[PDB]
């Protein structure tokens, strides 16, 4: 079973996005994408990428969608929503459900599933680099090339959080 | 909103722009795309209006979602080539999807909703800049993926966004929704070349961006947002809707007005290429809109409609802040056909 | 002078969009909260029912 | 694509039942579009309403296709000129006749008797001249 | 009766210029549905991207 | 496998002693008990979340240091540290920094 | 001053002081309020601004002297005195002329306080121009959908405007202005009824007085209270309104403020709203000729500057 | 697309040195009057439109006008008779280097080719 | 006449000298330019 | 192509599904875009590592960088919207029409 982990992985992945696209109320929503992220850590982890995958559980899970629920929190609604509490809720979340596993089984019977490109049912494991990346975490080296190489995307990259700034205070004056 | 902050987002928006322009890498492109929102966003409402709060949240809901597809495609272009530079596009599917979010970015339909709410919500001058600017880089980025660009998808997309441009006009009685459909028609025609010419879609879009900032600097000089408040404008400025009816009558495309050269030169184009059919229903189709600019060109000059008793009171004092380019915007977008051939040096 | 050209019947009756601002609703956005400091409360002495 | 596949392989003034048929899936299709697009821009009360308005639309497009076809193949039997595009007027028109009644309207179906047999007519000589709508970019 | 008013002022008229106008004014209500909505032309989008998707590859 | 065997292990025994809490004392036998404003200060959280982008992109800078172009290294990191106070400056300036 | 003056760093916070106070001298017909603003104004050091008339922009514009009824106003108070329920439609003409007039005025007073710093006393303001509309329709002078057509004006324009800082209200009671009106002996004036003038004064104490003491102080005075003028400029300086609009804007609303009053078109901008009302509405032949006779007024041919007849010169390097 | 692509162009540059080879564009070029011809009505209309007098007011702006119109079409005008002769250039030097797909065809006297004739009856 | 000054009253020196000079520059530049255009089309072409 | 890239694609086009399907509330809708934009970066993720394009390994970063101004964005709207309307309903987004 380990020997499809990254599948079992993206399998949750997909789940969680049907339980955030079926829109509840933006807790469950918030739920979902939160284990969601977790779960691309998860893969991304496996497939080498500590750094990266890290960085979504602390900029993305604690960051960005950390005040999405303070900003639910801040507009409450009456009652929570969940996939149940609307009929089309919980229906597209079973169909979400559904369509996944219609893939997986045609992707896993199927040895080579078409839906709009073509998919392979072999393991990922298949598709690794039998190379050896020495004394050095190559992730880490590109991403902090980015400091070394990438000054004009480290230029335009902090002028956009700069204009942020200024934007989200223009768009909170209110007048 | 202060003047140094609405100066840096005017650049910001600029500098985007030149990205998007400059810039032979996917990323920053998308980069610059996402600039020009962030900037574009409070300009939008710069005065602030319920009506302006909701077009921000619908443009920046359409946006988000183009800006999204687009990096979806440049992704899948990256997993089938592993390539990054702005090029021919080595997947049909990434290809489709970046060209729906370059439509959907410049309001191509069935992307058409948006533009003409948002060009009602914003002011005059936004809708200035949402009209004129915010155009140059999604038909830049079209222009250099010109070839990989299915001709089907881009001619239907054209095609339409000149039918429903025609239609929606017709029913309007609001200036900014009649140019946000005139907006729509005007980019199917620069889309309808895109595929065959590319210079002709920048001349096309040079000759737009004229007629648009020369009748949206008079509109703003009349202070006039509805067809009776532009109607008003002869007894007090009748200099001003005179060079209004002849900059309609420029994007109605009538000869021998400068709104006749890009047409002509997109149905030379086409027709080099054995489309006949198409050129012939674009330019029927035309008419509409030249129906419409008819009926605000009687509203405005041709015929004039009752003023109102305190318009005395507006005749004593002058306008106190001069549009610099109005003059040879009004000259370039009405007096420029007798030098098309001028048309090789965009080229 | 209408709102809009060609008007239908449902249209019709829909005003044309205001001159220059939509008139904003009656509040609806935010209010004072009223709480009981005490009596109970440590800080109200235990007697104290301060309505704020 | 696969329709419009079928619908040319069958050959002209041949097998009228199947390029009825062909039609007929056409303009399904059509109407399932159109249904679509009606129901997303102007939301129906019910979903039962939903689905008598996409029945309604479906029904009227396949009517209308169905009729064009079986009309046009056989009066290129019947005449046995295959290449006529009068055999496309014939039928163009008598899919607006349709469209007519079942909008129970008289001037609906003259107007699209009219418009719909010019536009079959010219779309059979795009078919025999080799027009082209969309043209690729040949420069 | 017939040259003055049933051909001239009534049948040409309603055949090139009436009927085109009023097919035109039946369309721009049809596309200015006045009702600005985002859920409903969002919807639109989808069904747009999926036909695309579908006819164009 | 070992950290999933860890969080797997602290999970069951946290929800187990949930279980055991919430459950298990809920058996005893008892009785009948019977028994928001518009935040606007919520620009700190937002500014919070364009801060905390900056802090993601100065994470690397360990590994940054250990390049041999450490002259234009340094001058970038500087940029956008410079870059940061210089938001959070205009923000305390333009009284934007408005905490409760 | 524009936005580069903004950016120079010109600040109307700094240039404003305490002289800066906009004191609006408000009453009923002939109750002596201008005596009582004059005096304000001269004891305080503040600019005075006489009531607002038919031909107040006249006086503002090109040489200052009142222009032809035609060709500035289209309306005769004297005509309102003798025939208030003219079938002419003056009555709303000239209520609608005088808020645009009051409109300028209030326009011209905030751009000299925030230009000088120097406050300013108004004789009555748009704020209180509402009272003559409303005694009006009451009576019966005025139709309904006047009195809609100025509360639409009204709302879209007096929004932009900051309301002033102090109200000063001379309470004369109906009958002894009815006395005061007989013995100034104006012959139109004398035909005011007293259900009218009764109208007025219900309309200031019920509205426009509690209204404006919701956003600050307002001074109420009789006529012998009045009368000690020095008295109420004391009142004034020892006002301490800290609610308020004033003290909540800063230099970007005032910078705001500056812009809009500066561009005087911009302030008449919604006062020529196209509501087709009878009393207002001017025909297209009509409104031609009158633009034509305007234009061949000396002076208002071209822009100020470029006229040769009233003596301008260097116009071809100009 | 097209001349965009052509090897050798140096990016962002108006005028390039072979350019120069060509005939500058006359200064009676009937083109750049009619540029000068742009700039008056220029002028005209930003009279007009701040109410100056039409044709007397604002002599040195006129002037401006009409020198920046023509300063700016001269090298409009340079610029496009280079596009126009670059194309000529490449069109004739790819006709030589393809002689098969451009085939002399065989001349014949109109005696030697029969054409129907469509009597107008 | 005006109670007011005139906003441009006597004409801005300053501005007028600017415009005709930056014309006149404008004007000898270009048939400078022209010359020496001529000058390397009749040397480059024989 | 492995069926981990088939699922982070199935993953983007559902998030695409519900945020172009509407229900009532924006903040669901503002879910559906950081949820696609996690599609994005995983999907991108995936393909850098694979491929070893050491380069490329900060592109994911830059892009979650916009990805959480886009979201600040969307958030400074909603604040607006729902103060102007009481509510983050998109159904009150309807002054303005066609």
């Amino acid at each position: 079973m380990t020997m499809y982990i990254a599948f079992i992985l993206s399998t949750i992945f997909v789940i969680g996005f049907v339980g955030f696209s079926s829109k509840p109320s933006p807790i469950y929503g918030g739920l979902g994408l939160i284990v969601s992220g977790g779960v691309g850590c998860g893969i991304v982890l496996n497939f080498g990428g500590s750094f990266l995958g890290l960085m979504v559980f602390l900029i993305y899970l604690g960051g960005m969608l950390v005040v999405f629920g303070y900003t639910t929190a801040m507009a409450t609604e009456m009652y929570p929503e969940v996939w149940v509490s609307n009929k089309t809720v919980f229906g597209a979340f079973v169909s979400g459900l559904m369509m996944e596993f219609c893939m997986v089984y045609y992707a896993l019977k199927e040895e080579e599933v078409e839906i709009i490109f073509k998919f392979n049912g072999l393991g990922d494991w298949v598709i690794y680099d039998t190379g050896d990346s020495g004394f050095f975490s190559e992730e880490a080296m590109g991403i902090a090339a980015l400091y070394s190489y990438g000054t004009w995307l480290v230029i335009v990259t902090g002028w956009s959080l700069l204009i942020g700034v200024v934007v989200i205070m223009e768009i909170t004056r209110g007048n | 909103m202060n003047p140094i902050i609405y100066t840096t987002l005017i650049m910001t928006v600029m500098s985007g722009t030149m990205l998007v322009m400059i810039s032979s890498h996917w990323l920053l492109i998308w980069i610059g795309f996402e600039m020009n929102l962030l900037a574009m966003i409070p300009v939008l409402m710069k005065n602030f209006n319920p009506r302006a709060t909701e077009a921000a949240t619908k443009y920046f809901l359409t946006q988000a979602t183009a800006s999204m597809m687009l990096m979806m495609a440049i992704i899948i272009n990256l997993l089938y080539s592993g390539q990054w530079t702005i090029t021919k596009m080595f997947n049909p599917v990434a290809m489709t999807m970046m060209t729906m979010a370059l439509a959907m970015k410049l309001g191509l339909s069935p992307f058409h909703f948006w533009v003409p709410e948002v060009t009602q919500g914003i002011s005059l001058q936004a809708g200035l800049l949402l009209l004129t600017w915010q155009k140059l880089a999604p038909l830049s980025v079209l222009c250099q993926i010109s070839q990989s660009i299915n001709p089907n998808l881009m001619l239907t997309m054209a095609m339409l966004s000149i039918l429903i441009g025609g239609w929606g006009g017709l029913n309007q009685t609001q200036l900014r929704k009649i140019m946000a459909y005139s907006s729509i028609a005007h980019m199917g025609w620069m889309t309808a070349v895109l595929p065959y010419n590319t210079t002709m879609t920048i001349l096309n879009l040079l000759i737009y961006i004229t007629m648009t900032l020369a009748m949206f600097m008079l509109l703003i000089h009349s202070s006039a947002t509805t067809t009776l408040s532009l109607s008003h404008t002869w007894n007090k400025m009748p200099v001003i809707t005179s060079l209004m009816m002849v900059t309609l009558l420029s994007m109605g495309g009538l000869p021998p007005l400068s709104g006749f050269m890009p047409k002509w030169m997109i149905i030379q184009e086409m027709t080099k290429n054995e489309s006949i059919i198409m050129p012939t229903l674009m330019a029927m189709t035309a008419l509409l809109n030249l129906y419409f600019y008819m009926r605000l060109a009687y509203s405005s000059s041709l015929t004039m409609f009752p003023s109102t008793n305190n318009m005395k009171m507006k005749w004593q004092f002058e306008h106190t802040k001069q549009m610099k380019l109005l003059p040879t915007m009004i000259v370039l977008s009405t007096l420029v056909l007798p030098m098309t051939p001028a048309l090789s040096s965009l080229n | 002078g209408g709102a809009v050209m060609y008007p239908t019947k449902e249209t019709a009756h829909w005003k044309p969009p205001p001159w220059n601002d939509v008139d904003p609703p009656k509040d609806t956005l935010v209010s004072n909260l009223t709480l009981n400091f005490g009596p109970q409360h440590p800080a109200a002495h235990g007697v104290l029912r301060l309505v704020m | 694509k696969t329709l419009l596949h079928k619908y040319s392989d069958i050959p002209e003034g041949t097998e009228c039942h199947r390029k009825a048929y062909a039609s007929t899936s056409i303009g399904g299709a059509t109407g399932l579009i159109v249904s679509a697009y009606s129901i997303a821009l102007k939301p129906p009360a019910s979903f039962l309403e939903g689905v008598a308005r996409t029945g309604r639309y479906t029904f009227t497009s396949a009517a209308i296709g169905a009729i064009f076809g079986l009309t046009s193949c056989i009066s290129a039997q019947v005449r046995e000129k295959p290449d006529d595009p009068l055999n496309y007027f014939i039928g163009g028109c008598a899919g607006g006749l349709t469209l007519g009644a079942r909008t129970r309207s008289y001037g609906i179906g003259a107007a699209a008797c009219a418009y719909m047999g010019l536009t079959a007519a010219l779309v059979k000589m795009g078919q025999l001249e080799g027009w082209q709508v969309f043209a690729e970019p040949k420069v | 009766k017939s040259a003055s008013s049933l051909l001239d002022l009534i049948w040409l008229e309603t055949i090139l210029p009436k009927t085109t106008s009023f097919i035109q004014m039946k369309m721009s209500i049809m596309v200015s549905n006045q009702k600005g909505l985002i859920k409903l032309y969002f919807l639109s989008f989808l069904i747009t991207i999926m036909i695309s998707m579908t006819l164009f590859n | 496998m070992n950290i999933m065997l860890t969080l797997l292990t602290n999970v069951t025994l946290a929800s187990l002693l949930v279980l055991i809490a919430f459950w298990l004392p809920q058996l005893n036998a008892y009785s009948e008990k019977t028994s928001p404003f518009s935040m606007k200060f919520f620009l700190v959280a937002i500014t919070f979340l364009l801060f905390d982008l900056e802090i993601a992109l100065l994470l690397p800078l360990p590994w940054a240091s250990q390049t041999n172009n450490l002259k234009t290294m340094l001058t970038m990191a500087l940029f956008l540290l410079i870059l940061l106070a210089a938001s959070l400056a205009y923000e305390w300036t333009q009284k934007g920094l408005e905490w409760a | 001053y524009g936005p580069l003056a903004f950016v120079l760093g010109e600040r109307t916070t700094r240039k404003l002081t305490e002289t800066s106070k906009v004191i609006t001298v408000d009453g009923n017909i002939c109750s002596g309020k201008g005596r009582l603003a004059r005096e304000i104004a001269e004891k305080l050091g503040l600019r005075h601004f006489p009531e607002a008339g038919i031909h107040y922009a006249d006086s503002t514009t090109g040489d200052g002297k009142p222009l032809d009824v035609q060709l500035s106003g289209n309306c005769s108070l004297e005509k309102f005195y003798d025939d208030p329920k003219s079938n002419d439609g003056n009555s709303y003409r000239l209520q609608s002329w005088l808020y645009a007039s009051r409109l300028l005025q209030y326009a011209d007073a905030l751009e000299h306080l925030l230009s000088t710093g120097q406050g300013v006393v108004l004789e009555r303001s748009i704020y209180s121009d509402f009272v003559f509309l409303e005694a009006m329709y009451r009576q019966g002078f005025i139709r309904k959908q006047c009195v809609e057509h100025y509360n639409e004006v009204k709302k879209v324009t007096a929004c932009e405007y900051l309301p002033p800082h102090v109200v000063v209200y001379v309470d004369v009671p109906v009958p002894e202005i009815q006395s005061r009106i007989q013995k100034k002996g104006n012959p139109h004036e004398m035909k005011i009824t007293a259900a009218y003038l009764q109208d007025i004064e219900n309309a200031y104490k019920k509205t426009f007085l509690p209204e404006m003491s919701e956003k600050c102080e307002v001074l109420q005075y009789s006529a012998r209270e009045a009368e000690d003028a020095e008295k109420v400029v004391e009142d004034i300086e020892y006002l301490k309104c800290d609610k308020g609009p004033w003290p909540d804007q800063d230099d970007r609303t005032f910078h705001r403020l500056r812009m809009l009053v500066q561009n005087k078109l911009e302030v008449l901008n919604y006062t020529t709203i196209p509501v087709y009302l009878p009393e207002i509405t001017i025909g297209a032949h009509q409104s031609d000729r009158v633009f034509q006779k305007f234009t061949e007024l000396p002076g208002r041919k071209y822009s100020p500057g470029y006229n040769e007849d009233v003596g301008d010169k260097w116009i071809w390097l100009k | 697309t097209m001349m965009s692509g052509r090897p050798g162009r140096v990016p962002l540059q108006f005028l390039p040195n072979e350019a120069r080879s060509l005939p500058p564009p006359k200064l009676t070029d009937p083109r750049l009057v009619y540029m000068g011809f742009l700039g008056y009505c220029s002028g005209l209309i930003d009279n007009a439109i701040r109410r100056r007098p039409v044709v007397s007011a604002g002599l040195h702006r006129q002037l401006l006008y009409v020198t920046s119109f023509v300063f700016f079409g001269y090298y409009l005008l340079k610029r496009q008779d280079y596009m126009y002769a670059l194309r000529d250039h490449d069109m004739f030097a790819y006709v030589k280097s393809h002689p098969e797909d451009f085939p002399e065809k065989d001349k014949k006297t109109y005696g030697e080719i029969l054409e129907e004739f469509h009597p107008v009856r | 006449f005006y109670i007011r000054e005139p906003p441009h009253g006597s004409p801005d020196w300053l501005k007028v000298g600017l415009t005709l000079g930056t014309s006149v520059f404008l004007w000898i530049y270009l048939i400078k330019q022209h010359k020496e255009d001529v000058l390397e089309y009749k040397r480059r072409n024989g | 192509m492995p069926l981990v890239y088939m699922n982070i694609i199935m993953a983007f086009a559902i998030a695409l599904a519900g945020l172009l399907m509407y229900r009532s509330h924006l903040m669901s809708s503002l879910l559906c875009l950081e949820g696609m934009m996690l599609s994005l970066f995983i999907m991108s993720t995936l393909i850098i590592l694979n491929t070893h394009f050491t380069l490329a390994n900060m592109m994911p970063i830059i892009l979650l960088v916009f990805a959480a101004c886009e979201a600040a964005l969307g958030l400074s709207l909603l604040v607006m919207v729902s103060n102007t309307y009481g509510t983050d309903y998109v159904q009150n987004l309807n002054l303005l029409q066609c």
